[PDB]
């Protein structure tokens, strides 16, 4: 509003718009839709009577993020500003307290800044008594029922009044919701709609992915060869294999039927030919191009790899000295939670059982002067190295012996990382 | 605890003092600034008074707070200690480090209802 | 000469990095890691990119030393191009990191060129419209200990700047700086879904040859200041080509134990700093008997140092502490059953023979720095709270084991009595009671 | 380079210190600790260093006058503009109010508030800010001491004036939780028999020869015109005795040394002859008494009545006894060491009407002397002090050691060794 | 433990007891009542000394003989010498060393 003007600036020097920065403008998940389609007229059809006829009503969708239900119900309220409504986005989770969405509510009616106690008064002052129109959408419910679901109770007496000048739309995380954390009295007040949003499925990811790409997939650039600007001396094309694009709705329609993680799978493979193309050449910053099958390879097991078990072997050795002695003892015990003198008690015996200029420095850094040490060499530190990185876990105990300690990761990758 | 034995005591001292003078901060603070929030010097007495009850190793912990009050030089600290009986029971609770620290001018005052009839 | 003391102004701050950005210096075995955080972060202000990243290795890795040397490579060429917001989840709680963020907003629009003014949800919505919505400001975002943002309960502030991601106009990244390594599965599913997903882990020194290499480019001077210069760098490297100096013979052992840079950076400054002459410190290095100084000054007090300071008697009644500790099962011990122990043990050594046996009155003085030197413990006594109101949590609970007097609090062990012969010479005349 | 001083056993330590402090922000490190424990005076070695450069700067905080984290951010910043206030008196301020500080936020708000009218100065300056006994603080926890750790990289690093800190600190588990930040630890040994004694002479030199006690006892003896290092002499052999004959009592200490000289040291000056000024090993063979007795305590037949003190040895009967036997052993028709169990109620009159000398049915004053115990805390409750008169479940216990029940046994005539059998 | 090594001595015609005879009563004793990263450091620890003593010298001519009796002499008891032969043959593998025979050890140029 105010200072977006202050957030401009002026020197913009000449940015190189590059082959595949005109990808990921359009790649932003920002800008009718396919899968979504006939359940769009489900709730605008639902919606379309009461707001025409001067009623309350309530509306309740569900389902796992990334399907719409944040876009959908936008979509439907924006067209409807050509044909009598106030628009308000009470967002569950960017409350800070559950009660200040009350005084958002006051605030969006006239103007005032009032307590949650005193904009509840009003506004039950208000949806009983005007003479006659509000939308409001209570995203993501599950910051607002934590307490003692007196909140939840208000937002759905409000449309039991038949004088209440209100249309609420609800959206949830599961369907289950007024069944496993309200009580039957809100349950009742809810309704029996319950219009269920499912995944997305694996042909129609291919179907919102060219959405994107409408106006750019398989077109032509103008390049100059000396900077690597790119322009909507060469006249180069760029081409998207298409099977790369059904490979990465076949996996992310199977594991989690999720919006934007087909999106953002094909904008983190996209980057992947960004830096390629830019080692073979180096345009920096200031003949028919692709994007190969092995990019979203590379970039949907990126999601996936670990490095715990290549980080164990890039360790320290007193650090894999540790391990190495604490599956020892799990496996002499059968306990699975050792106590940690034990653990100190086994590194001296697993000396005992070159071994002698390790047992030099293992427990002093030479120096004759000052030896004899009881634990060995930073045995703090590899301790509290081996806490942060939450592969151990070691209970709160002012006793240095006795406190319990607990593996966090499998034990049997740690037992399968020693072997290197 | 320790923490609100000094809060309320510096409130319950300071309320007397505003009394006496015709914002601040209830802690040691106020005991070294004294001489400038109010002019003239200090001198408190503490009346505990039922010293047997308390856990010692909060009062131990608090006799070392008041210790370093002690490199001021404009303020006077004296200690009444209303035991109900049972010296020998004191010196028991205490950290020695501190009776060491109790022990430089101590006056065993008899006060009993009972004493000779 | 002040051409001496004029090398150790450089060699001070070359190994505390101190110098103008032009010649901070890199080891080489994390070089291609900063390239890769360079094309993230050069081409979100430039190319107006709006993507986020998480930093992810352990302590002292130079994850937060990497992030503000590209901006100081950035501040050179780029300057009014872009501002930092930097928080600390130490430093910041959930709810005035809110307050955190918009006042240091505006100081930045003084330094560009009413927001905190309100509510702390007042001024929450008012950040929400103007990042939300000739070139545009984008903005750098800095997060270190990212993790304790993403607890159980809430998670507000994770879940708003992620979808800043999505919709705002204004060019923004993300830097979690991290720890905990599985930070993925810390996050729930409606905020791992706005995440982008991409984590870049940071490298370890994987072979000794590296930091080797590394300590080469870190102690070396390339500019010409001193005429000492010449002179100081061969001398530098022939301690370094020889696997059998005692530089890189006790490089060897920081590689073994430690595997970790800063902790061996450290014993270098007062190296460095102690010599007074030019060819003094040559000699320094060429022996490195100061480096055993130093891991002996570093280990002097935490265990053993401890045992070695203590009087006949302090010894005595430990050993005897330790005597009663094998008998029970959980190994507690009364201060009744150590005395006693102590009595009976001392009826022992004038009968085999001249020693004071001390009374019960004075024995409390010395068990009292006997605890508060660690080597016993309370037996149910959680030590340190983690966060704050935990700690609160435990200061109103009244206490039992004080309600029971100071001779019956059923202290633990901290030092078991096999581990008491190995340390304890045998000329000592209680070497024959370490052994039962 | 700096000034250093010197000092009686700190030469490797005064070096680092030297070493890890520089007037130049960019070699001076950002956190440090130094640690060892009480009795090794690193705060007196270190502030022995700060008289010997007036060149910096030092602002010093007492975190153990202080009781929580809350006021110790009020400590700071309200001393930070007292002190840039006495360095550059020509600099204008908007004075802040430090009061209004309470959060770890509110610091860096308002030292970016602080030193940016501060940057107008010439060169970099440091500004050294210390902690003393950080660990002492009594609301302490694991996640404040990186809380202040992290404060010098959320100011601007580019300011004119830099705060660095160093903190002090003991009880050395606490600095293993923290060995990861890899922060520079300047360590302080603990001390030897010698060098306590060596240390203790050239401290107590000043006062000990300079007592009236000692100026009183030489006008009324025959004075001598004895010299003072003559003085000094018997004040030498005080020391090198006086630990001597009590190392073994006190650890190697200093705090407890130097009060036990200051409760020893008259009752030593009035056991002097005239003579015994030339002869000091006899004069110990005089004074005697003194040098093998602590003197610190400053066994009492305790004030209670009689059928109180019956009340009290019923008490103790049930210390290692349980339910299972005691009704078989006390019919009508060893846990000496052990923690003692816990009551119930009426089980002490069924052992007090057995073990009293039908003679006695009347219970209206022995309900009165067990609250009366109760407010000696010599009977506590097992659970909080508040509910346990109407009998819901609420467990008693004694809190007496044996001595004082077997002194209190033969003061009322009764046996009680005879019921305690292993 | 006498009896069993004056047994050893019993055995292959022996009147005079040797100090090889015991070593292996002992293994005795011990084996009737009974890749690791440690193992993995042993042999990096030893191909790093192996290294050094064989490159500081300048006759790199020098048998696997000569070689157990210069490291092994200057300090105590006996170190396994199958795990030298298991970092030699590592070292073979690694083209450090070339074996060439029984009777001369020799490096890479
Ligand atoms: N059918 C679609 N057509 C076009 N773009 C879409 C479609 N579905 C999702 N998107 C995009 O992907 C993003 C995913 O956000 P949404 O799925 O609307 O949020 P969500 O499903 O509610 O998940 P939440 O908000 O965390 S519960 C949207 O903001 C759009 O940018
Ligand atoms: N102002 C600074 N200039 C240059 N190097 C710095 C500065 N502050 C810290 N360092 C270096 O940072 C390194 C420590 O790594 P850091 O990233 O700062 O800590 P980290 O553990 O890696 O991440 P943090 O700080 O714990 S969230 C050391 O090598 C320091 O020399
Ligand atoms: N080298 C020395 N020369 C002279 N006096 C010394 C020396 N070292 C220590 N002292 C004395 O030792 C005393 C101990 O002072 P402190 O610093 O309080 O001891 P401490 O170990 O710091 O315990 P604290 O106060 O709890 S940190 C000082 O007051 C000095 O008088
Ligand atoms: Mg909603
Ligand atoms: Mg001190």
């Amino acid at each position: 509003s105010r200072f977006e003007n202050k957030l401009k600036t002026t020197q913009k020097h000449q940015i190189v718009e590059t082959i595949f920065s005109k990808v990921k403008k359009q790649l932003n998940s920002s800008y009718y839709l396919p899968a979504r389609e006939n359940e769009f007229a489900s709730i605008y059809l639902s919606a379309y009577s009461a707001i025409e006829s001067d009623s309350a009503t309530t509306i309740y969708v569900a389902g796992t993020p990334g399907v719409g239900k944040t876009l959908t119900v936008r979509e439907v309220v924006k067209e409807l500003l050509s044909s009598d409504f106030l628009y308000v986005e009470i967002n569950g989770l960017k409350m800070v307290k559950p009660t200040d969405c009350y005084e958002t509510l006051w605030n969006k009616v006239s103007g005032e800044r009032l307590t949650w106690a005193a904009s509840m008064e009003s506004l039950e002052f208000y949806f009983k008594r005007v003479p006659k129109t509000i939308v409001v959408l209570l995203d993501e419910l599950d910051a607002m029922v934590t307490k003692s679901q007196d909140i939840m109770y208000n937002f759905f007496n409000w449309t039991t009044y038949e004088n209440a000048k209100l249309i609420v739309i609800a959206v949830a995380n599961t369907m289950d919701l007024p069944e496993r954390q309200l009580g039957n009295k809100i349950t009742s007040r809810i309704g029996f709609t319950r219009i269920m949003f499912t995944g997305y499925t694996h042909e129609e990811l291919k179907n919102i992915i060219d959405l994107r790409l409408k106006g750019l997939n398989d077109s032509f650039f103008y390049v100059d060869t000396k900077t690597g600007n790119a322009i909507l001396v060469r006249k180069v094309r760029l081409r998207m294999s298409a099977d790369a694009i059904e490979i990465a709705s076949r996996k992310v329609a199977s594991v989690s039927g999720d919006a934007r993680r087909a999106l953002k799978v094909c904008k983190r493979a996209a980057e992947i030919a960004e830096k390629h193309y830019m080692a073979k050449h180096g345009y920096g910053y200031d003949g028919v191009q692709t994007v190969h099958i092995t990019h979203v390879m590379k970039a949907l097991n990126e999601t996936l790899n670990s490095h715990v078990i290549t980080f164990m072997t890039r360790l320290s050795f007193t650090a894999k000295l540790f391990i190495y002695a604490l599956l020892n003892l799990m496996k002499k015990n059968g306990s699975q939670e050792q106590e940690l003198g034990d653990i100190v008690d086994e590194i001296k015996l697993l000396i005992e059982v070159f071994v002698m200029e390790i047992a030099k420095t293992l427990f002093q850094q030479g120096s004759d002067n000052i030896s004899e040490q009881l634990r060995i060499i930073s045995w703090d530190f590899v301790l509290n190295q081996l806490l942060d990185a939450g592969i151990l876990f070691k209970q709160t105990m002012k006793n240095d012996r006795i406190c319990c300690v607990k593996l966090n990761i499998s034990v049997e990758e740690a037992k399968r990382a020693m072997n290197e | 605890n320790v923490r609100m034995m000094l809060r309320r005591s510096m409130y319950k001292l300071y309320s007397a003092a505003d009394a006496e003078e015709h914002d601040v901060s209830y802690d040691l603070s106020l005991v070294e600034n004294f001489k400038r929030l109010f002019g003239k010097d200090l001198a408190m007495v503490f009346n505990f008074k039922d010293v047997d009850s308390i856990n010692f190793n909060t009062l131990d912990n608090f006799i070392i707070l008041l210790k370093s009050a002690f490199k001021y030089d404009h303020v006077k600290i004296s200690l009444i200690f209303n035991i109900n009986t049972n010296l020998s029971n004191i010196e028991k609770n205490l950290r020695q480090s501190t009776i060491r620290l109790l022990k430089r001018n101590y006056h065993k005052l008899d006060v009993s209802s009972n004493k000779g009839f | 000469d002040p051409g001496f003391g004029s090398l150790q102004r450089r060699l001070l701050q070359q190994l505390y990095g101190t110098l103008p950005t032009d010649e901070k210096i890199i080891f080489t075995y994390l070089q291609d890691c900063q390239q890769e955080i360079d094309r993230i972060i050069k081409q979100s202000i430039i190319q107006k990119e709006s993507h986020s990243v998480i930093l992810v290795g352990p302590r002292q890795s130079y994850k937060t030393y990497l992030l503000d040397y590209e901006l100081s490579l950035l501040q050179q060429s780029y300057k009014e191009q872009f501002i930092t917001i930097r928080l600390n989840g130490f430093i910041h709680s959930e709810q005035t990191a809110i307050n955190g963020i918009a006042t240091q907003l505006e100081q930045q629009l003084q330094k560009i060129h009413t927001i905190s003014s309100g509510s702390l949800t007042e001024v929450f919505e008012k950040i929400l419209l103007l990042l939300d919505s000739i070139t545009k400001i984008t903005v750098v975002f800095i997060f270190d200990e990212i993790d304790t943002f993403a607890g159980p309960v809430r998670q507000t502030l994770l879940y708003n700047l992620f979808d800043m991601v999505e919709h705002s106009r204004v060019p923004v990244c993300i830097f979690g700086c991290t720890t905990k390594l599985n930070i993925l599965e810390y996050l729930e599913k409606r905020v791992k879904s706005r995440f982008s997903q991409r984590v870049i882990y940071m490298p370890q020194i994987q072979n000794l040859d590296d930091m080797v290499d590394a300590v080469r480019n870190l102690l070396t001077v390339r500019s010409e200041i001193s005429p000492w210069v010449s002179q100081w760098n061969e001398t530098l490297e022939k301690e370094l080509s020889d696997p059998r100096s005692n530089l890189n013979r006790h490089i060897r052992m920081n590689f073994e134990t430690f595997r970790s840079l800063p902790t061996l950076k450290n014993s270098i400054i007062p190296l460095v700093a102690t010599s007074k002459n030019f060819g003094s410190l040559c000699t320094a290095i060429k022996s490195c008997s100061f480096l055993d100084i130093y891991n002996k000054n570093q280990l002097s007090n935490n265990l053993t140092g401890r045992l070695q300071s203590l009087s006949d008697l302090e010894l005595a009644i430990l050993i005897s502490a330790a005597r009663v500790a094998l008998r029970a099962k959980d190994g507690s011990f009364n201060f009744n059953l150590a005395y006693a122990e102590y009595e009976k043990m001392i009826k022992a050594i004038n009968s085999r023979i001249t020693i004071k046996l001390w009374l019960k009155k004075d024995v409390k003085n010395v068990w009292e720095n006997l605890v508060q030197l660690d080597f016993f413990t309370e037996k149910s006594a959680v030590g340190l709270r983690d966060n704050a109101t935990a700690a609160f949590y435990a200061s109103n609970y009244q206490f039992q084991g004080t309600m029971i007097p100071f001779d019956l609090r059923s202290y633990q062990m901290q030092i078991i009595l096999q581990e008491l012969r190995r340390i304890i010479p045998k000329s000592n005349m209680y070497y024959s009671w370490t052994q039962l | 380079n700096v000034t250093t001083p010197e000092v009686a056993f700190r030469e490797y330590q005064t070096n680092c210190l030297a070493s890890y402090i520089s007037a130049d922000p960019d070699i001076t490190p950002s956190n440090l600790i130094l640690q060892g424990y009480s009795g090794t005076g690193k705060t007196y070695t270190l502030k022995k260093y700060f008289n010997a450069n007036p060149n910096l700067h030092a602002v010093w905080l007492e975190p153990v006058e202080l009781v929580s984290w809350k006021p110790l951010l009020q400590a700071i910043a309200r001393t930070v503009q007292y002190k840039l206030k006495t360095l550059y008196p020509n600099i204008p301020t908007t004075d802040y109010d430090p009061l209004q500080v309470e959060e770890p936020f509110l610091l860096v708000k308002t030292l970016h508030n602080i030193f940016v009218q501060y940057e107008s100065l010439q060169e970099k300056t440091c500004l050294f800010l210390i902690l003393d006994g950080f660990d002492s603080l009594q609301d302490l926890d694991a996640a404040l001491f990186n809380k202040y750790i992290k404060l010098n990289e959320l100011l601007p690093k580019d300011s004119k004036i830099n705060i660095k800190f160093i903190y002090t600190m003991l009880e050395t588990s606490f600095l293993q939780r923290y060995s990861t930040h890899c922060i520079p630890t300047v360590m302080f040994p603990r001390y030897n028999v010698d060098e306590v004694s060596t240390i203790l002479v050239m401290s107590r030199c000043g006062e000990l020869m300079e007592d009236s006690c000692l100026r009183k006892r030489i006008i009324e003896e025959q004075i001598t015109d004895c010299t003072d290092d003559q003085f000094q002499n018997v004040a030498a052999n005080f020391i090198h005795l006086i630990v001597q004959a009590f190392h073994s009592y006190t650890g190697n200490d200093i705090f407890a040394l130097n009060d036990l000289i200051d409760f020893k040291w008259p009752k030593y000056v009035s056991r002097i002859t005239k003579e015994n000024i030339f002869e000091p090993l006899a004069l110990y063979k005089s004074a005697i008494k003194l040098f093998l007795s602590t003197d610190d305590n400053l066994s009492q037949t305790y004030d209670l009545s009689i059928i109180s003190k019956y009340l009290l040895i019923a008490s103790y009967i049930c210390s290692y006894l349980e339910p299972r036997y005691d009704a078989s052993i006390f019919s009508r028709k060893n846990p000496r060491y052990l923690q003692p169990s816990l009551f119930a109620i009426e089980r002490l009159l069924a052992i007090f009407q057995a073990i009293f000398p039908s003679l006695m049915k009347a219970n209206i004053e022995v309900f009165q002397n067990l609250s009366e115990l109760h407010t000696l805390k010599l009977i506590a409750t097992t659970m909080n002090k508040n509910i346990d008169y109407l009998s819901p479940k609420v467990r008693w216990k004694v809190n007496v050691p044996w001595e004082i029940i077997k002194e209190i046994s033969e003061s009322v005539h009764f046996n009680i060794s005879d019921y305690f059998s292993d | 433990m006498i009896r069993l090594a004056e047994a050893h001595a019993k055995m292959k015609l022996k009147n005079v007891v040797e100090l090889e005879d015991v070593q292996e009563a002992v293994r005795l004793i011990r084996s009737a009542i009974k890749k690791s990263v440690i193992q993995r450091k042993l042999q990096e620890d030893l191909s790093r000394e192996i290294m050094n003593v064989l490159k500081d010298q300048a006759s790199d001519s020098m048998s696997f003989n000569e070689l157990i009796k210069q490291i092994n002499e200057h300090s105590q008891d006996r170190v396994e010498s199958s795990d030298i032969q298991e970092a030699l043959s590592r070292l073979q593998q690694e083209d450090k060393v070339i074996v060439l025979g029984e009777g001369v050890r020799r490096s890479v140029r």
